[PDB]
Order: C-alpha cells, then sequence, then structure tokens
C-alpha cells in the first residue's frame, strides 16, 4: 500500500489525498492532505497529538507506493484549517533541489565545462548528476 | 352577530404603489372561503463553532 515515513518512523495516520508533481525542468513536489481525528476520545485522542506535532518544516519526508519509493524529500509549508468539528492538515514536500532556489550566491567560473560549471553547482545540496 | 344574520363576503383590494395612495380595481368575491390558511415560518442556521461550549442556531 501507501506508506508515509517522516523522519524515519512510518507515521501511522489517514491520507485523504495524496498528489506527487513531476516536471520537466522543475522542483518535483507531494501534497498531502491529512483528517487528525477528535470524535474519538480517550488514549488515541492525545496520542495522534503526538504524531502530528512532530511535522516540523524540514524533515527527511518519504512516500512509498507497491513497495517502491514514490517521492522521498524534504518538508515545507504545513497549512492546518480547523472548521467547525473538521480539523485537516495539509503537508507539501519538496525534492532535494529545493535547497537551490532562494538564497541569492555569486561565483564566476573561468575556463570551465559547460558540465563542470553545472555538476558542481548541483552537488551543494548532495543532488548527483547523471550525464 | 349581535344586531343581524347578514353575511360579510371579503373583498379584495387593490392599488398601484406599496401605500394606499393610488387605488386600482376592488372587487368582492362570493362564496367564502370555508377555510383560510396562514403559514408563517422563520429561517434559522446552526452554529458549527469549533470551541464547543455551546450548542445554538
Amino acid at each position: 500500500h501507501i506508506t508515509l515515513d517522516i523522519a524515519g518512523q512510518r507515521s501511522t495516520l489517514g491520507i485523504r489525498r495524496l498528489r506527487v508533481q513531476q516536471l520537466i525542468n522543475e522542483i518535483p513536489l507531494a501534497q498531502l492532505e491529512l483528517h487528525i481525528p477528535t470524535d474519538n476520545h480517550g488514549a488515541a485522542d492525545n496520542a495522534v497529538q503526538h504524531e502530528v506535532s512532530r511535522f516540523t518544516l524540514g524533515v527527511r519526508v518519504g512516500i512509498a507506493q507497491d513497495n517502491k519509493p514514490l517521492f522521498d524529500g524534504y518538508l515545507v509549508q504545513k497549512k492546518m484549517q480547523l472548521k467547525g468539528k473538521e480539523w485537516s492538515v495539509r503537508l507539501e514536500a519538496r525534492h532535494a533541489l529545493q535547497k537551490l532556489t532562494f538564497l541569492p550566491h555569486s561565483r564566476v567560473f573561468r575556463q570551465q565545462d559547460d558540465s563542470t560549471v553545472m555538476k558542481g553547482l548541483l552537488q551543494s545540496a548532495g543532488v548527483k548528476l547523471t550525464q | 352577530s349581535l344586531l343581524e344574520r347578514g353575511l360579510s363576503k371579503l373583498t379584495l383590494n387593490a392599488w398601484k404603489d406599496r401605500e394606499g395612495k393610488i387605488p386600482a380595481g376592488s372587487m368582492s368575491a362570493m362564496y367564502n372561503p370555508e377555510t383560510i390558511q396562514l403559514d408563517y415560518q422563520t429561517r434559522f442556521d446552526t452554529e458549527d463553532t469549533i470551541n464547543t461550549a455551546s450548542q445554538s442556531n
């Protein structure tokens, strides 16, 4: 089935929506959507509070579909709604190319190839170029 | 009662404005209805507040 790993633990919750997006020149992403149950009280009413509090911004998030790796990215932008008795939370997770996108750097790159500029430029996050 | 036994029909008066300034025609209808019915109705909406202190609408 579909198993959401966050920070190494398999994190038994209930996903109502999962959508993994992957394009041709863009950072691939993955939206989750969970439901935190409120109407079933007792021991599993605060034990589900412990499982959502582990969703800090920037954690290893892994999705596995039919015992194959689906997404494997870091977490950004945890939104929660809480309308009425509903209390949903929405996750997003971005690839390792998210470490490259909002910090203005400056280099020069004299006497280098087209590939040696760029494979040393993706290497700052741990992304391994294949070419 | 208390004076006499003649019937009193219903009369349907008409105007044109909201007020009574401009009268249109006005008929009285024979053979009274046998039954009237006026239905009131008030619409309420339930508060789905998250705080769960109270139930109200």
